[PDB]
RNA sequence: AAGAAACAUAACGAGUACCACAAAAGGUAUUCAUUCAUAUUGACAAUAGGACGGUGGG
RNA sequence: UGUCGGCUCUUCCUAUCCAUUUCAAGCAGAAUUGAAAAAAGGUAUGAUUGUUCACCAUUUAAUAGGGAACGUGAGCUGGGUUUAGACCGUCGUGAGACAGGUUAGUUUUACCCUACCGUUUCGGUAGAUUUUCAAAGUAUUUAGAUAGUAGCACAACUCAGUA
RNA sequence: GACCUUAAAGGUCACCA
């Protein structure tokens, strides 16, 4: 049970990192940001093709894991394990809030407990890069 | 984009005659008449003498002109040109499309008319209906050996519609049609001469 | 099972309508459920007719026929029906014959005059008819 | 009881084409997008499916 | 209110902001532009021919 | 602004259950499954429950899903809910409480305007002048802008125990 | 769900329509 994705799509308020002050929050989807040959020297690969953003938007960190494998799966078939570095330039620093309701339940009252995590992206800011 | 003049020819053999009314060509062969009406109002149909082989001699051609136009519009020179170049071919060496038919079990018996203005399919899969598939004028049938026919005429739009009508009355429904591989299909289209 | 058609019938026996079993077969009565090729209409019951192959439950028989749900076909009614010749014909009771699907009668005698819808509609009531009225 | 002659004509005529994935239109062997405007004139095709035994 | 040029228009497409709605995606649909390759002494499309021997390994 | 359901009746939506026309299948046939055109026509009978809902037994080509002030009470009913009598259980010292259960409980007015259905009365259409013509009145015979629209479905024989 | 208590578990409330 998730909310649908156009729920929490657009960037508002303050920036609510978890913190002393921010408790029970999930851990989040995505782990490894760091895919490929990490260990490449810097002359193997001299390419480099990013993913740019054009909208200011949540970006979800299942949406990120997604991606992660989605990339991992076809770049591993094709360029082999030590062909490629892929580096996610995107961390879910920022929580999202659920106000779930239970007609018993009182109206509006409640201020929402932590739903998730994910990464406020703006304009032209670099998403996904990786060297081949 | 927009071409600033596209044109094409048709070569005129020597038993033909051709006249143009307002895009609308009348070509005489030996072996008859032919009258088609092209109604695009962005064609300039007239005949004229050009030389078209790189060394040849002038020779009697029609001429489709289309002035500036857009790709849309220019694609039909060429489609008026070809409708010429088989009005000519249909008067000199008229068209034929033998068709053959096709059973597994039950035999078909084709049933021409003695003008042969009219065929009769018979038995089409245990059928008990009789298609009839009327013909086109100065389209005719004929049957050339076993199971095979073939369609005599000079235009060919009316030679290759009839042959589809008889095709398009004998189709297998609701059974599958890979499996049961029936009915009159056109074998080959070719010149009578 | 039924071979041809029949001729209009009016249809004088309803939903819950008791008849007799003329069979042999230990039912006494039967109440007709449901008709068998009845074309539904809003508030309307099921009718059947002389030769209509009935869905219908045997409340009083012996063990094996009772409070069971079986398939019979109605021989004679007392509604009055019209012939095609101008012949006005009723019975005296409604009376009918436990049948299968297949249409082979499950008793093996037929007691009582059997109507000539039903016997030319089922060829095995006829053979075990001993009238065709 | 078809010479294979006969087969070569009747297969193309019903056998040798391509069903969109989109329209489930037939479309000719050469195709490369989906002809009716209904599917969107969509890109993706398949050959129609060879009988087999 | 007249003239000018274009991308549209074979469709209940377009048409006076707030305003009375439309998204992701797809298209050998069309227009312009950029980048690369072949562009001729002969590219692409087409018609005609060869497409091979050890090798049951152009 | 009379608050549930059912009964009666009309219309509308298609995100279609059947019938009609097509395409696809891992469609041999039969039975099926996915999709397109299409909303003109059909889409039932009962046991239990106030029920909507549900669950069973049938039948049918099918027994599809929804809207119209959760359609419809000066249209009905009053089963339920929801005053005032009474009983039980739990709670409360008590009066009393209970989305806890049970039983008995008044359903008013159209004669007004419009809508709809039928039905009368009065009024009436502008440009022709071949007296074999033109116009007005009365009467018959016709005419047809527009509006509605109607026929559906199934079964048996033969095809054929054939493909 | 809310309040209380224990070392997850219970206990009381959840009403007028």
């Amino acid at each position: 049970g998730r909310r649908p994705g156009r729920c929490y799509r657009l960037v508002r308020g303050h920036p609510y990192p978890k913190s002393k002050y921010c408790r029970g929050v999930p851990d989040p989807r995505i782990k490894l940001f760091d895919i490929g040959n990490r260990s490449a020297p810097c002359d193997d690969f001299p390419c480099c093709v990013h993913i740019v953003g054009l909208e200011r938007e949540n970006i979800s960190s299942e949406a990120m894991e997604a991606a992660r494998i989605s990339i991992n799966k076809n770049m591993l078939k094709y360029a082999g394990k030590d062909g490629f570095h892929v580096r996610i330039r995107i961390h879910p620093f920022h929580v999202l809030r659920i106000n779930k309701m239970l007609l018993q339940t009182g109206m509006r009252g409640a201020w929402g407990k932590s739903y998730g995590s994910c990464a406020r992206v703006k304009v032209g800011q670099v998403l996904i890069s990786g060297r081949c | 984009p927009r071409l600033l003049k596209k044109t094409e020819h048709v070569v005129i053999p020597e038993g033909v005659n051709i006249e143009i009314n307002r895009k609308n060509i009348k070509v005489t062969g030996p072996r008859g008449s032919l009258t088609r009406e092209f109604q695009h109002p962005k064609v300039d149909i007239y005949a004229s003498k050009l030389v078209v082989k790189k060394e040849g001699p002038k020779e009697n051609v029609v001429v489709i002109d289309m002035w500036y136009g857009n790709r849309r519009d220019s694609a039909v020179v060429r489609t008026i040109a070809s409708h010429i170049k088989n009005m000519i071919t249909g008067v000199t060496k008229g068209y034929q499309y033998k068709m053959r038919v096709v059973y597994a079990h039950f035999p078909v018996t084709l049933v021409i008319a003695d003008d042969g203005k009219s065929i009769q399919v018979q038995n089409f899969l245990g059928e008990k209906r009789t298609r009839h598939i009327e013909m086109y004028d100065g389209v005719v049938v004929k049957k050339l050996g076993k199971d095979e026919i073939c369609l005599e005429g000079n235009d060919v739009e009316k030679v290759s519609q009839s042959a589809a009508n008889i095709h398009a009355a004998n189709l297998v429904r609701n059974k599958d049609i890979r499996q049961f591989l029936d009915g009159v299909y056109v074998s080959e289209k070719c010149l009578i001469e | 099972g039924r071979q041809g058609n029949k001729f209009r019938v009016t249809c004088g026996l309803n939903n819950a309508s008791t008849v007799n079993c003329a069979d042999n077969t230990g039912a006494k009565t039967l109440t007709i459920i449901s008709v068998k090729g009845f074309h539904g209409r809003l508030n309307r019951l099921p009718r059947a007719g002389c030769g209509d192959m009935v869905v219908a439950t045997c409340k009083k028989g012996k063990p094996e026929y009772r409070k069971k749900m079986h398939t019979a076909v109605i021989i004679r009614q007392r509604r009055t029906w019209r012939r095609k010749d101008g012949v006005t014909l009723y019975f005296e009771d409604n009376a009918a014959v436990i049948v299968n699907m297949k249409g082979e009668m499950k008793g093996s005698a037929i007691t009582g005059p059997v109507s000539k819808e039903s016997a030319d509609l089922w060829p095995k009531i006829s053979s075990n008819a001993p009238t065709i009225v | 009881g078809i010479e294979p002659a006969l087969e070569a004509i009747a297969r193309k005529y019903n056998c040798d084409k391509m069903i969109c994935r989109r329209c489930y239109a037939r479309l000719p062997l050469r195709a490369t997008t989906c002809r009716k405007k209904k599917c969107g004139h969509s890109g993706d095709l398949r050959p129609k499916k060879k009988i087999q035994s």
